[PDB]
């Protein structure tokens, strides 16, 4: 069970971090990603998801 | 034709005036072939047998 | 008789190595053989003496090896001979399978021959992938990471064979040192399996470049050919001291120096040279699953060469649609080896993908339709009627 | 002493090839300090570098001055 | 080669005076080849170096 | 010991070939023979001659792999150039 | 790719060491071990050297002993059980300037220096690359690169940005020899030093290559020989047929 | 003969074998069995205390003596495994022998 301090991590920077040897990715979005990442029909993705069946706080990609 | 008539060998053999030349080069060839072969076989075996003596890492004098 | 005939061990050496009756006319070509048997003994020994300094723990793998070159005595000589060893041995290993897929070595009545051979090829990529996976460097780990997860493509189990295989979450601790146990191992199985090689070919004995009959003209094994492999034997061993001495890391990897790290996988990947055409096929195919079984059938495939040479004479020789292609069949496989060496870009994707095409298309389309042609010119350029 | 490298750049970086490459990126720097004073700089997801450019020189630079810096140095 | 009928004698040579052979070539070689070897690389040695210090 | 299946090769003696008849070999000692200084002036030109008659075979299937291999690469490069930028978005995705 | 992605390629220098016949220059390698004592230990450490190994390749036994002292060590607990520590010995290995990973980032925006034991064999370009990328910074980055906040431009770095700023500059070591520390001259001393660090063996390795390359040279070119006498009369066989009559 | 022969080398064989991995327990009684075989060559004159330092690669039963013992323990089992072939190979000539000690040739079964 890892604890990551999000206060710490800048705007539109990517930090990694070990969770079960396996790697976790964690990004803070900056708006204009928020809104490429919102725009995107289904029919163009192999493995259809929304943007919001994926993050739960649309700033923070984990 | 007849086999009695022993075919042309002239561009092969030598013309006998030193009946032990052939034997003398290919007796030094195995012989030299031999010296080195030996020489080889020695240190390939003291380059495998000195790889199990004391490391350099272990000969700590306390 | 001879002693050499009459004791039960001797006369195995002297019916395969002393009085073992020779075509009178092979060539250079056939001295590969021993050379393989060669290499697998350079392989075993150096390695064993290896082992006896090596940790497989993952906290110490890396780091054995490199108390392996920096202290142990004439270290970095065993571990430049084991490691550009391997490379030698499936350079060899191409031109002796090479040298058969020219002169039909791979027909009847030596097609048990030839699959056992097949065998062997797989074993061999098995071992050497093992003992990569042992240095434990930036390569080695992705690598057991990747060729381990070749298994989930299986489908509904395949992801359980991969914790299975790795004993745990993810290439760890289990891994490494399972994959030690295991590259020690499988090279023993390789010597049994050329002694069945051996076998099989000790029955209708070796072809020759004229693909016929050798029955009628042959010479003893001993004298003439123990001293045309000594030739090529120290030829080979010339080169190997080459690269040993003189330049040991141009056939490896800048990131293997690199210890293994579970979070970063490097940003230019590149396999082992002997490897990449094969590299090449998984990637030009756009599935997981379609990609993993086609590189598996570019092996495989070499099962087929018995049934689609529908040709009524054995090697290419004296046929001129034959050679040409088998020539592009050459090249074909170098080019896939340099596609995959290159980045997944524009030009390279699709010459990847039409360089496999004629891969398979080779064996499958290619040799049929020619050797037919081939049979047809054959007969209508002599008989009148 | 000066620096033995620095002074074997600057000796070639004044040749009628180097001078001919300084140029072509001193027309590319140009050409872009002109485009981030325009407005709209920071969003324009086309913004042009003279990374290529200043490769060509320093390509130049380090194809003349590898085969002797080392003559030079002890 | 008459060179070769006055230590040998029309025969081959055989194993002793090989193996014999093979030590003192051994031992000649390697002072041949560190020779030359060192020779070549006069200056740039720990031996060339240790001379030009002084403690 | 028990049954062998049958071959196409036997051992010297029964080989398996045909009934030879008429033909008649000759041979001389390696010994009787010139010492190996002889593979030039008469064995020189004829040399190389089977190599003249393949090269074609190999030449032919290599020359075009290579142009294949260098056309590739050099449109590459410009796809990654400033030049090439343009074409790069349309060939690219 | 890019150019900016993968990178300047760095140029081939002499390198004195280059060549079958070439042992390293030790001079050179002593001179760059002041260098990595004096400006690189303060961020790189040099994990997988020995002080031993340094005995009789850039140091006499005396002066890598008094080297060694000036660090200190874990030593075996005392007799009743408290932690002790102690002087440096030749079994030792050169001490680094973190105590862990963590404090290494910490140290430096966040980025971590590499073990330099390795380094020259753990990168494309070997020499050529260290000294290409310790010689090449330019004094400002080309027009229009977003150098990001804390990084450093290099050319021969891959993506251009590096998080290691140029720390050689002319005589910033006073080299005991009495060389002139210009930052060319520098740069090729350090990465001489860090070539035999990772390939210690370098010099006995090319010894041993020109006895075992003359020796199997001389075996080849005898082997073709014995193999002609050999086969000499196989090959010169004749043949003549003589249809029997029925 | 030669069938008898060639199980004395295998029984040798197999008692240097499971020593080895006697060894590699690196119990108290691993130590010191390692310790005294080793040192069984020391007997051998001149040379002797040689081959111990050699095979024990340093000072003392140590790191270097445990790794190699376990490498040999290894790569022994199928040295034994060959050497059964070739005892099979030997009895397969002459056959079985029985227990009246005569000949079985009038009355085999498969
Ligand atoms: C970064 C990439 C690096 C690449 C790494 C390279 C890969 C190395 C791995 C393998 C190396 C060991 C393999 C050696 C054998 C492979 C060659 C082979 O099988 O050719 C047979 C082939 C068949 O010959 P043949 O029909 O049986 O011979 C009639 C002989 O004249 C009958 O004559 P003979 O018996 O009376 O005497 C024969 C001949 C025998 O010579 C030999 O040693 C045997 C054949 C070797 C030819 C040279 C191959 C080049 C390898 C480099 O001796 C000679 O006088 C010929 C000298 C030829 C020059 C050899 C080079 C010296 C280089 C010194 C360094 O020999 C050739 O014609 C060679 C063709 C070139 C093929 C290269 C493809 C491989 C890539
Ligand atoms: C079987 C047929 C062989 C196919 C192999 C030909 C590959 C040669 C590729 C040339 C190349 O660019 O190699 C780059 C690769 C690696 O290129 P790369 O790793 O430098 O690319 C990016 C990485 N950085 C940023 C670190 C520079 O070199 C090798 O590992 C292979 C070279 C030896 C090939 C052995 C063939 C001998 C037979
Ligand atoms: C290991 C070798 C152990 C040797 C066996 C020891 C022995 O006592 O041999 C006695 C044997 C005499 O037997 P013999 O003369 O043939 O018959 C009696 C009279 N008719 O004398 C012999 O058998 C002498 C044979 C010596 C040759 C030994 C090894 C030759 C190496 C090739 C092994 C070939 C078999 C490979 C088997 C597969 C291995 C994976
Ligand atoms: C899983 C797939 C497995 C199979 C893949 C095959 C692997 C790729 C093989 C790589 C190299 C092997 C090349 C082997 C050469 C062909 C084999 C052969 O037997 O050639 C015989 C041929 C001429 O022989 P012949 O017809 O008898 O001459 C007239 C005498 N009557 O000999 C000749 O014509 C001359 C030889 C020409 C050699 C060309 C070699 C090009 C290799 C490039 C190396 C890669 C470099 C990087
Ligand atoms: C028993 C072993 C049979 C070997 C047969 C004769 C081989 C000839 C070897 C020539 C090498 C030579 O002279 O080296 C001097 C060379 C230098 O001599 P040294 O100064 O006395 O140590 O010794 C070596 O380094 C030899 C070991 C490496 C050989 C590299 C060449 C590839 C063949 C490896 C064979 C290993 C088989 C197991
Ligand atoms: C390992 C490979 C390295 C082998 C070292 C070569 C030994 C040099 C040969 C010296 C010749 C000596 C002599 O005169 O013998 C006369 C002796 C009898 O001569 P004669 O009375 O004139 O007929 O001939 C032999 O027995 C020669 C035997 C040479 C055995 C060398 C092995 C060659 C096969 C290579 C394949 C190996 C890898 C497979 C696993
Ligand atoms: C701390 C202030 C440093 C000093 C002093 C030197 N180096 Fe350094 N180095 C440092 C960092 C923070 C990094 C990381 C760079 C990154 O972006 O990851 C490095 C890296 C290197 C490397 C590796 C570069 C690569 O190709 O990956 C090398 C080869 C290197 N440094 C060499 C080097 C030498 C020889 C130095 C003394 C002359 C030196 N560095 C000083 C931080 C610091
Ligand atoms: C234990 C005996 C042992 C045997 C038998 C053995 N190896 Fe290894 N091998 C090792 C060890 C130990 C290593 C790790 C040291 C090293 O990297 O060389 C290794 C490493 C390797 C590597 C990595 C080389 C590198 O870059 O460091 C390859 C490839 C390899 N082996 C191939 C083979 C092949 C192919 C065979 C046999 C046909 C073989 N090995 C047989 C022990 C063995
Ligand atoms: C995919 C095929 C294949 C592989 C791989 C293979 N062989 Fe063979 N081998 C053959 C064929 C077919 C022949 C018959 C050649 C002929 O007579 O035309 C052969 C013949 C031989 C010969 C006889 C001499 C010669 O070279 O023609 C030897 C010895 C031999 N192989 C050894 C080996 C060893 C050792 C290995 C590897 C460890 C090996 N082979 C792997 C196909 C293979
Ligand atoms: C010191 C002697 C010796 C040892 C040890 C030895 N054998 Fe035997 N073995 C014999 C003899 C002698 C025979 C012949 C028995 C007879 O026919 O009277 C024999 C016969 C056999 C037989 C035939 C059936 C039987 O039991 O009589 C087999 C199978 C066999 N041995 C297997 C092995 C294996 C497997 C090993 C050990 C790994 C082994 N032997 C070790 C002496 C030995
Ligand atoms: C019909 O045509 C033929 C033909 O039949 C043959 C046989 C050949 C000749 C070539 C061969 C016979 C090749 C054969 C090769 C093998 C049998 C290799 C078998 C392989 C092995 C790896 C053996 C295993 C080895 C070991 C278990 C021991 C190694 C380890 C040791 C000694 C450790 C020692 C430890 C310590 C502490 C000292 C031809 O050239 C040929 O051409 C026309
Ligand atoms: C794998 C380790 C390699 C070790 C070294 C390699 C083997 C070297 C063997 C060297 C010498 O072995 C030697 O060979 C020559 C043949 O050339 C033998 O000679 C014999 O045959 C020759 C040739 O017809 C006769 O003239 C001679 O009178 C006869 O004694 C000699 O008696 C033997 O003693
Ligand atoms: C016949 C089996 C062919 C093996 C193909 C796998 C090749 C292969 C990859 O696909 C890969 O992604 C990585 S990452 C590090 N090494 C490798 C590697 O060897
Ligand atoms: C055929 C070899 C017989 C082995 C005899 C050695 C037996 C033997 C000892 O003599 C000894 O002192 C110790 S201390 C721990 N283990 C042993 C042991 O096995």
């Amino acid at each position: 069970k890892v604890e990551v301090n999000l206060a710490a991590i800048p705007l539109g920077k990517n930090v990694v971090v070990k969770w079960q040897g396996k790697p976790v990715f964690i990004r803070h979005r900056t708006p204009h990603e928020i809104q490429e990442a919102n725009s995107v029909d289904m029919s163009a993705l192999k493995d259809p998801q929304t943007d919001a069946d994926r993050v739960k706080d649309p700033q923070w990609l984990i | 034709k007849s086999t009695y008539r022993t075919p042309n060998f002239d561009d092969v053999l030598k013309e006998n005036n030193d009946a032990d030349k052939g034997r003398s080069y290919a007796y030094f060839m195995v012989g030299a072939m031999g010296l080195l072969s030996s020489a080889g076989a020695k240190s390939t075996v003291e380059t495998f047998i000195s790889s199990m003596t004391a490391t350099a890492d272990v000969l700590a004098m306390a | 008789m001879a002693f050499r005939k009459s004791n039960v061990y001797l006369s195995l050496v002297n019916s395969y190595i002393i009085d073992s009756p020779q075509p009178s006319s092979i060539n250079y070509w056939w001295n590969m053989g021993s050379l393989l048997g060669l290499c697998l003994v350079i392989q075993i020994v150096t390695g064993i003496f290896m082992a006896m300094h090596y940790s497989s723990n993952i906290e110490l793998a890396f780091s054995s090896v490199e108390h392996i070159m920096r202290d142990v005595h004439n270290g970095y000589i065993l571990r430049y001979l084991h490691a550009n060893g391997a490379s030698f041995f499936f350079m060899v290993m191409f031109m002796h399978m090479a040298k058969g897929l020219y002169y039909g070595s791979y027909r009847s009545p030596r097609v048990t021959l030839w699959n056992v051979g097949v065998i062997i090829f797989t074993l061999t990529i098995a071992t050497a992938f093992l003992g990569y996976c042992c240095v434990y460097g930036q390569m080695s780990h992705w690598g057991a990471t990747v060729i381990t997860n070749l298994f989930s493509a299986i489908p509904f189990v395949g992801n359980d064979i991969v914790s299975w295989l790795w004993g745990g979450f993810s290439v760890s601790n289990p891994t490494i040192q399972r994959f030690f146990a295991l590259h020690y191992l499988v090279p023993f199985i390789i010597a049994a399996m050329v002694i069945m090689h051996l076998m099989a070919l000790h029955i209708h004995g070796s072809s020759n470049p004229l693909g016929i009959t050798g029955n009628l003209d042959r010479i003893p094994m001993h004298s003439y050919f123990i001293f045309k492999d000594l030739v090529t034997v120290f030829l080979f061993m010339l080169i190997l001291a080459l690269f040993v001495f003189y330049s040991p890391n141009t056939l490896g990897h800048p990131d293997n120096y690199i210890p293994g790290n579970p979070l970063v996988t490097p940003a230019s990947i590149v396999p082992e040279w002997y490897l990449l055409p094969f590299y090449a096929i998984l990637r030009s195919i756009p599935d997981k699953l379609l990609g993993v079984i086609t590189m598996f059938a570019a092996i495989l495939v070499l099962l087929v060469l018995p049934f689609t040479d529908r040709s009524v004479v054995r090697g290419n020789t004296f046929k001129v649609l034959s050679k040409f292609f088998f020539f592009i069949f050459v090249f074909n496989f170098v080019l896939l080896g340099q596609i995959g060496a290159c980045h997944v870009e524009v030009p390279y994707v699709l010459m990847g993908q039409i360089a496999t095409f004629i891969y398979f298309a080779y064996f499958l389309i290619i040799v049929p339709v020619i050797s037919t042609i081939e049979n047809v010119l054959f007969y209508i350029g002599r008989v009148n009627k | 002493v000066t620096d033995q490298l620095e002074d074997l750049r600057e000796h070639f970086k004044n040749t009628e090839e180097g001078k001919a490459l300084v140029h072509h990126y001193e027309e590319c720097a140009e050409r872009v300090k002109i485009q981030q004073q325009q407005p709209g700089y920071a969003d324009l997801e086309h913004k042009e570098d003279c990374v290529e450019e200043f490769f060509h020189l320093q390509h130049y630079l380090d194809t003349a001055t590898a085969p002797r810096l080392f003559d030079k140095l002890k | 080669s008459s060179l070769y009928k006055t230590f040998f004698k029309r025969n081959a040579v055989f194993v002793g005076t090989i193996f014999a052979g093979a030590f003192v070539f051994q031992t000649v070689f390697d002072t041949a080849i560190t020779s030359w070897y060192e020779n070549h690389n006069k200056g740039k040695l720990w031996k060339d170096v240790k001379a030009r210090i002084a403690a | 010991g028990p049954p062998s299946g049958k071959t196409y090769m036997g051992w010297w003696g029964h080989m398996g070939g045909p009934k030879q008849k008429g033909i008649t070999s000759y041979a001389v000692s390696p010994y009787a023979q010139k010492p190996l200084q002889g593979i030039f002036h008469n064995a020189v030109f004829n040399s190389f001659r089977r190599f003249k008659s393949q090269f074609l075979y190999v030449l032919i299937p290599a020359g075009i792999y290579w142009y294949w291999w260098k056309n590739g690469n050099e449109y590459n490069e410009f796809l990654y150039s400033k030049a090439g930028r343009e074409e790069l978005e349309r060939v690219n995705v | 790719m890019t150019a900016a992605e993968h990178g300047l390629h760095a140029p081939a220098y002499a390198w004195s060491h280059n060549g079958p016949f070439e042992t390293f220059d030790h001079a050179s390698i002593r001179r760059g071990y002041q260098v990595y004592r004096e400006v690189c230990a303060a961020c790189h450490s040099l994990d997988r050297v020995a002080w031993r190994t340094l005995v009789g390749v850039s140091h006499t036994n005396e002066e890598v002993r008094n080297m060694a002292e000036e660090f200190e060590y874990d030593d075996e607990p005392d007799e009743q059980g408290n932690p002790k520590k102690r002087p440096g010995k030749l079994s030792d290995y050169i001490p680094g300037p973190y105590p862990n990973e963590q404090a290494a980032r910490a140290a430096n925006q966040g980025a971590l220096p590499p073990d330099l034991s390795l380094i020259v064999k753990a990168r494309h370009g070997g020499c050529d690359y260290i000294f290409s990328l310790l010689t090449g910074y330019p004094d400002e980055p080309p027009a229009g690169v977003a150098l990001p906040p804390g990084s450093n431009y290099n050319p021969y770095f891959p993506g251009g940005s590096i998080a290691m700023a140029r720390v050689l500059f002319d005589d910033m070591v006073e080299y005991e020899d009495g060389t002139p520390a210009t930052t060319s001259q520098m740069a090729k001393d350090v990465t001489t030093f860090l070539n035999w660090c990772a390939e210690p063996e370098h010099d006995e390795r090319k010894r041993l290559g020109l006895k075992t390359v003359i020796i199997l040279s001389s075996l080849y070119l005898l082997s073709i020989w014995v193999k002609k006498f050999k086969w000499a009369g196989i090959k010169t066989r004749k043949f003549v047929f003589n249809p029997p009559k029925p």
